[PDB]
């Protein structure tokens, strides 16, 4: 989930935007 | 600000700025 993709590895805008409503 | 390790409030802040008026969901246990 978001922690694995953006906290314990480097985040990206592509990934972050998957969590916008 | 997005292309780094972002945890906790730092990650919520990034979601807040990127998502804007869409809002977002923060589901750390999923
Ligand atoms: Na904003």
């Amino acid at each position: 989930g978001i922690v694995e993709q953006c906290c314990t590895s480097i985040c990206s805008l592509y990934q972050l935007e998957n969590y916008c409503n | 600000f997005v292309n780094q390790h972002l945890c906790g409030s730092h990650l919520v802040e990034a979601l807040y700025l990127v998502c804007g008026e869409r809002g977002f969901f923060y589901t750390p246990k999923a």
